[PDB]
């Protein structure tokens, strides 16, 4: 999702908190958006 | 224009080549072994 790596552990290990925080923020935004999309799709499918 | 609950005034003497080490999320001898500022620091660094 634009971060250096998809894995969280190597982001935490390689980079110090000041920019590792930005990388985890990008990953969190991407994963939260994916989860929102899944939940909305499931809601529509459950209504049908 | 602001009101603060407390003010902390920390004083010391450092050489020029390391003045930049007094800042959030820095790497250096002073920032690691002498005096480290929090990443979410709120305040002013002053030097002359």
């Amino acid at each position: 999702f634009g971060a250096i790596s998809s894995v969280l552990n190597d982001i935490l290990s390689r980079l110090d908190p000041p920019e590792a925080e930005v990388q985890i923020d990008r990953l969190i935004t991407g994963r939260l958006q994916s989860l929102q999309t899944y939940v909305t799709q499931q809601l529509i499918r459950a209504a049908e | 224009d602001l009101c603060f609950t407390n003010v902390y005034a920390d004083s010391f003497v450092i050489r020029g080549d390391e003045v930049r080490q007094i800042a959030p999320g820095q790497t250096g001898k002073i920032a690691d072994y002498n005096y480290k500022l929090p990443d979410d620091f709120t305040g002013c660094v002053i030097a002359w």
